DNA sequence: GCACAAC
RNA sequence: AUAUCA
DNA sequence: GTTGTGCTATGATATTT
């Protein structure tokens, strides 16, 4: 995560098959191509902390 | 002349599994030889007979190669931190190429 | 400083234990028992102590004594820092020098770039990224397995109450 | 590993194609471009089908129990 | 632990490690939330690490059955070390060294075994066998050095590792009625 | 397929292509702790386990 | 329809790797914690964080 | 001065194919048989 | 193996 | 500790 | 002038005593 566009709040959609799937134009930032690219996901446990994440 | 090419391949060796177990063994044979005169001490003291059995260790240079070949750090294990380590792998079997 | 900081307290005279907390022990099968190499460490300086209190208390041999104290003082020196530049590292049986209590502060992995200020955490997943035209920008594909086992506590409100108890 | 049945990209049967082919090859000694065609591997799906599969299950029969 | 609400005598419940938690079987209460893996925490403390790099290796495990408890560490040579503070430190060691000291005879055991081709579960077996009849008053006053060798077929012969007492006999010593005697009072105890 | 990924037929999967076995092997050692300490394989009973 | 465009089409020799998305996928809310630490364990086959 | 047998000393692990090791004279059936692959 | 910091 | 992954 | 002292990419995964 070399700057803050490498961490962004996204919009779950519960899809099948084992992968995460993203949106292409999304790449030029995580810096990701898809050559066997793992990537974090975090869930939010508060009300206030999600927040933070939609609105910011 | 020129100075000469710290790079250059001629002056390099490749130190095989021959003279690796040959460095090895030297030095655990040199631990065996030094532990049978610090028996013949021992037995000459006390005239005990000399009981062969009781002068050489095998357990010396057997679990001394043991060690090295499995755990990988090319010396004893006193010694495990000051020997390089790499040397002895767990061979690849994914493709026969590989 | 006057209260907090006075030169004299350099020397050290007494020596706070830390608790087993700090230095955890483990009882496998009641002849495998692990202790943690600060338990080792401070049972040698321990020893070393008990050792030159016996000799001032006894006829005091002078050179036995100063001999007797470099010891203790190296024991609890290599106990706060066992990397120390000009002395011998105290080891552990296996060749392996003790983890001091400096070494598991210092590198990163250490109690503050890898426990403190970076840690792994709960409530995460990982997995392959793979590309979808037919997603949003600001969506995510997440896999049902993943979403099954990832929560969140929603907190029951008379909005909620109907929906939650469904989903219980 | 045993002819696979059936060709991977268009589903023609292959699998019963094996010994008919190594025949074409040893008994008539054909060349492989005209053994597969007297075959009926027309496309080249088929032909890679047959004509690049290695058969290891008769190296595993070489051991005993 | 025992469920707080249900409690049937064979408490039934459930390890669920995979989450974390310990709950009842039966009404589900999680009983416990805090759950540690003993695998990788025993992984601290006997490890692969001979080097000194692993930020996670911090312990050493011990044998409280054949050494008691006594913790020591060894002043050695490191990086940057002077030879002469390791003599000093380690003279130092000599002036500070009965029965801490017939502790020896355990390697009296282990030069035996090593002669004999013997296992490391055989050794550990005569160190423990050793160590709870060498002060008996039981076998009282038989040859020291015969009821070494009869505890070394005590330990042999919960092994598995088929040794006679006349290959004992050729190892050390035995004075045959002597060390079969004493092979006897031991094994009554 | 796009930035590296690629399409697969799905039907050709079906038919065999590039499947694969998997061997896995789980040891186990049936360990002696000492002169008296010895595990043991069994199916352990849940009330004396 | 046909497409506008001719596509380069034919046999490739292509090798499956390992790395199989199935032995990767790892999703963890609470788990197993270190003991010294208290903070989660280390490695998806120990099921950390 | 005036004056007044074979012991084992150690195992050595052999490297496969090697002079010392079985499978080196060994035939291609020799080594089926032996449940290695030629 | 740096490169800069104190003896 | 080695190997490896982007 | 010489010595001596800090550090030297992010995460991930798989074995071997
Ligand atoms: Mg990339
Ligand atoms: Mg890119
Ligand atoms: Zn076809
Ligand atoms: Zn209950």
């Amino acid at each position: 995560s070399l700057h803050k566009m490498s961490m962004m709040a996204h919009r779950v959609k519960v899809i099948p098959y084992s992968t995460f799937r993203l949106n292409l134009s999304v790449t030029s930032p995580y810096n990701a191509d898809f050559d066997g690219d793992e990537m974090n996901l975090h869930v939010p446990q508060s009300e206030e902390t999600r927040a933070e994440l939609s609105q910011l | 002349k020129d100075q000469d090419d710290r790079d250059h391949f001629g002056k390099k060796r490749l130190d095989l599994a021959g003279p690796l177990l040959a460095q090895l063994f030297k030095t655990l044979f040199k631990k065996l030889t030094k532990d049978i005169f610090r028996y013949m001490q021992r037995t000459v003291e006390e005239a005990h007979d000399f009981n062969m059995k009781l002068a050489i260790n095998a357990k010396t240079i057997t679990s001394g190669l043991k060690y090295a070949l499995a755990t990988g750090n090319w010396g004893e294990q006193k010694k495990a931190m000051s020997s390089r380590a790499g040397v002895s792998q767990v061979l690849n079997r994914y493709t026969y190429s590989s | 400083n006057e209260v907090f900081s006075r030169p004299e307290w350099m020397i050290l005279t007494c020596l706070p234990v830390p608790p087993p907390p700090v230095r955890p022990s483990i009882s496998f099968n009641e002849s495998q028992r692990g202790e943690d190499d600060l338990t080792f460490k401070l049972a040698d300086i321990l020893k070393a102590n008990i050792s030159l209190e016996t000799l001032e208390h006894n006829g005091a041999p002078h050179h036995a004594i100063e001999e007797a104290e470099s010891l203790l003082q190296f024991h609890v020196a290599t106990y706060m820092d066992n990397d120390i530049a000009g002395q011998p590292q105290a080891l552990q049986k296996s060749g392996r020098p003790v983890k001091s209590i400096r070494a598991r502060l210092k590198g990163k992995e250490g109690r503050i770039r890898g426990n403190l200020m970076g840690k792994r955490v709960d409530f995460s997943a990982r997995t392959v990224i793979s590309g979808d035209p037919n997603l949003e920008l600001d969506q995510v594909g997440v896999p049902k397995s993943i979403a099954k086992t990832l929560t969140y506590p929603e907190v029951v409100t008379p909005y909620n109450i109907d929906r939650l108890t469904q989903l219980v | 590993m045993i002819v696979p049945v059936r060709c991977f990209s268009c589903g023609k049967v292959v699998g019963d194609k094996w010994e008919s082919y190594l025949n074409l090859l040893q008994e008539d000694e054909l060349d492989e471009g005209t053994a597969l065609s007297r075959l009926g591997l027309k496309r080249y799906c088929c032909r890679r089908m047959i004509l690049t599969h290695v058969d290891l299950i008769e190296k595993f029969l070489r051991y005993n129990p | 632990l025992t469920c707080p609400e249900c409690k049937v005598y064979p408490p039934k419940i459930v390890e669920r490690f995979s989450e974390g938690d310990v709950v009842c079987a039966l009404c589900g209460l999680v009983l416990s939330d805090k759950l540690v893996d003993t695998r990788s925490e025993w992984r601290t403390f006997s490890n692969d690490d001979h080097n000194g790099d692993d930020p996670s290796r911090v312990g050493e495990a011990s044998n409280p059955l054949l050494d008691g408890n006594n913790l020591s560490t060894r002043i050695g040579k490191g990086e940057t070390t002077d030879m002469r503070f390791t003599k000093e430190l380690n003279k130092a060691q000599g002036k500070n060294v009965k029965d801490n000291e017939v502790q020896a005879a355990f390697a009296k055991i282990t030069m035996l075994c090593d002669a004999a081709e013997l296992p490391k579960i055989v050794k550990d077996c005569a160190k423990e066998a050793y160590k709870l009849c060498h002060d008996e008053k039981t076998l009282k006053g038989k040859s020291m050095e015969s009821i070494m060798a009869a505890s070394i077929l005590i330990g042999c012969r919960r092994a598995e590792v088929a040794r006679t007492f006349k290959e004992i006999q050729s190892l050390i010593h035995v004075k045959t009625k002597e060390f079969g005697k004493t092979l006897n009072i031991m094994k009554n105890i | 397929n796009q930035e590296d990924s690629m399409i697969m037929n799905q039907s050709s999967i079906d038919r065999g292509l590039f499947r694969s076995l998997f061997f896995r092997s789980y040891m186990d050692q049936e360990k002696k702790y000492g002169m008296s300490i010895t595990e043991t394989f069994e199916k352990p009973q849940r009330t004396n386990t | 329809k046909k497409l506008m465009a001719q596509i380069f089409f034919g046999p490739t020799y292509y090798q499956r790797l390992r790395h199989m998305v199935d032995d990767k996928i790892h999703a963890r809310a609470r788990g197993p914690m270190q003991v010294l630490t208290r903070q989660p364990v280390e490695g998806r086959s120990r099921d950390g964080g | 001065k005036y004056e007044l047998g074979k012991v084992f000393i150690g195992r050595l692990p052999i490297m496969l194919r090697s002079k010392n090791c079985y499978l080196s004279e060994a035939t291609e059936s020799d080594l089926y048989k032996l449940k290695e692959c030629p």
